[PDB]
């Protein structure tokens, strides 16, 4: 009964413009790991996770500091 | 349409593509050299890295110089002013209170046009093609007519999205913009338009609008359509003057005979690729120097198994000068490499202005590159000839003086802070409130040194001094 | 699952709930285009790109040189 | 990232280093504060009688 854009349905739509959001997902990872990597942790990634700390450190008080 | 339009939007777009693509590679490089992602490639799209680059310099002295010039041409005081040219409504004017209330309905106005850049958040697009100037000097600002009171901020056009013909002079003007609004979003005339021109449109599907104008081949002002597929919109039929027009084309430096040009850091793009090799090689030896391995000597007796297999202390045959570690001997190289890079990052923070209102302007920022000046007859005076002239369209700052133009000085440096009036008036009230304890002195006259401070200083005293008639007058009046 | 899109037609943004294959006849809220109060958020903005490119996206090639010689 | 460092913090600092904050204030903060209204508008928070003008927000 949905017109356009929805016809095919919200579970649909998600599922084809996921693929599209792979690549900033992607480099959210990455950049969290290389900063405070518990803020955007991987979709699998669950408890019994241990999260590496950045070597360098200065990546968090960064962000910390950029927020506040 | 015929007059430099017979052809089409969409093919004298494709025409003059082609003399954009220089301007578009230099661009592309500047960015590259700056942050990247400021001037993306057309080819390039999502799921592209940026890789930062190395000397990390010419990324802040590009945000340093945005900052800087965004509160220098456009800061929280007025940065325009507008004129009467006194001596000219004098005339027509019955007491200097009349030119006080001219005076005061034009600060009024200045209030308005404040008021309505700050509602649509005129900043932010100002400060977008501020940068882009910097990284890639040319922006497209289109400024919508105004529709009742719902927020219409200025389109911004990156260069990649628009063209633009100039002659020597640059008296013609033939501006191009390309924007792509995916069907569905498209305004109702051009969504009822492409329909006609084909049959269904999918809701997803981008569709190419180009938006075309034009000097008239007569004796005419510009021109303006827009066209989607081939066939133009019948609602875009608008006319523009020569002086009032919204879309309003931008450039940073100026070179005659060019269109538009000539980025700010396309001169010390060559400072920058110096440093950025430069760093890069440092890094590239950092990380040489980074890797550890254990060159022991075969001549010796040592052997690293008994080094491997054995805990904190456990004595272990062997001496320790057969075990050495490879090392980079490239030192003075080094010295040498940073000494060129420490010079070039110096030259270039004094070109960008990080080793530093009117003393943001003027001094520094007028001073490291003369283009607080130039953008202030290319992007505020335009835009408040284009805001004024709206705004007057729509009733919000009704103008009806019939006495002068009201002529628009923006030119920052000039009208700061509504100029150097302020200044005169408080030094000629403070010397006039001396004097005082010499009231009693008939030799001297207060009013003929009052009057003489008065011009000495260049202050109009029409209305606040009062003449010899005047104050004979009001003495009668009092009685 | 909530979706909002564009009307086809000349209209607003239209919201509804999906759950499980069939949506739910108790959200049919209607938002106009102004005041929608999902508000997605970016922090550079490229055009084309429908969003992304964080603050730290420029700066990860400073991160991964720091990190590999502080290891 | 501003370590080695309202309306200072602001217009200036997280200014000339950080590119543009004022994206996050057309993107962010205008959003947020013309839902805020119309919703305290619609409930019975805030007075609903403008009838002058539009009472833009910047």
């Amino acid at each position: 009964k949905r017109t356009g854009l929805a016809e095919d349905g919200a579970k649909s739509v998600y599922e084809r413009l996921k693929n599209d959001r792979a690549p900033y997902e992607t480099r959210a990872q990455n950049c969290a790991q290389y900063t405070i990597p518990s803020l955007f942790p991987k979709d699998s990634d669950n408890a019994s996770t241990d999260y590496q700390t950045p070597w360098q450190a200065v990546g968090a008080r960064g962000l910390n500091n950029l927020a506040s | 349409r015929t007059g430099l339009a017979e052809d089409g939007a969409k093919s004298v777009y494709e025409r003059l593509k082609n003399d954009r693509a220089p301007y578009e590679t230099r661009a592309q490089n500047c960015a590259q050299y700056t942050i990247p992602s400021l001037f993306p490639k057309d080819s390039d799209n999502a799921s592209t890295d940026y890789q930062t680059p190395w000397q990390a310099v010419g990324a802040r002295g590009l945000n340093n110089l945005a900052s800087k010039l965004m509160l220098a041409l456009f800061p929280m005081q007025t940065w325009m002013r507008l004129t009467i040219s006194e001596y000219e409504a004098k005339q027509l004017l019955s007491d200097p209170d009349g030119l006080a209330k001219v005076d005061e309905g034009l600060s009024m106005v200045e209030r308005i046009i404040m008021n309505y850049i700050e509602s649509n958040s005129y900043r932010v697009t100002l400060f977008e093609a501020l940068k882009q100037l910097v990284v890639a000097g040319n922006v497209l600002l289109y400024l919508p007519e105004p529709e009742g009171s719902n927020y219409n901020p200025m389109k911004l056009y990156r260069l990649s999205s628009y063209v633009v013909q100039r002659d020597a002079f640059g008296n013609v003007l033939q501006m191009v913009t390309r924007d792509q609004i995916a069907f569905g979003a498209l305004p109702e005339d051009i969504r009822k338009a492409v329909e006609g021109q084909g049959g269904e449109k999918k809701a997803d599907e981008t569709i190419d609008v180009y938006t075309h104008i034009y000097l008239d081949e007569d004796s005419g002002e510009y021109l303006r359509y827009e066209e989607v597929e081939g066939m133009e919109v019948q609602g875009s039929d608008g006319t523009y003057p020569k002086e009032a027009c919204p879309y309003i084309p931008i450039r940073m430096v100026r070179l005659d005979g060019e269109s538009y040009g000539r980025s700010y850091i396309e001169e010390y793009l060559g400072d920058l690729r110096s440093l950025e090799n430069l760093q890069e090689a440092i890094v590239k030896m950092s990380m040489i120097s980074s890797k550890v391995i254990g060159l022991v000597n075969p001549a010796g007796i040592t052997q690293p198994r008994r080094l491997t297999k054995a805990q904190t202390g456990d004595f272990v045959t062997g001496r320790p000068e057969d075990i050495s570690f490879l090392q980079l001997e490239k030192q003075a190289d080094f010295t040498v490499a940073k000494a060129v890079s420490d010079a070039i990052e110096a030259r270039l923070s004094f070109a960008f202005m990080l080793n530093s209102i009117r003393y943001v302007a003027s001094e520094l920022e007028d001073t490291l590159g003369g283009v607080y000046s130039i953008l202030s007859q290319e992007l505020q005076l335009p835009l408040v000839r284009v805001l004024l002239k709206q705004l007057q369209a729509t009733q919000q700052i009704p103008e009806l003086p019939k006495e002068a133009v009201e002529p628009t000085i923006s030119t920052g440096l000039e009208a700061i802070g509504r100029g150097q009036d302020l200044d005169k008036l408080e030094r000629c009230v403070t010397a006039w409130a001396a004097l005082a304890p010499m009231r009693d002195d008939p030799d001297i006259n207060l009013a003929m040194i009052k009057l003489r401070i008065a011009n000495a200083i260049g202050i109009d005293t029409s209305g606040i001094l009062l003449t010899e008639e005047q104050k004979q007058q009001k003495m009668a009046q009092q009685s």
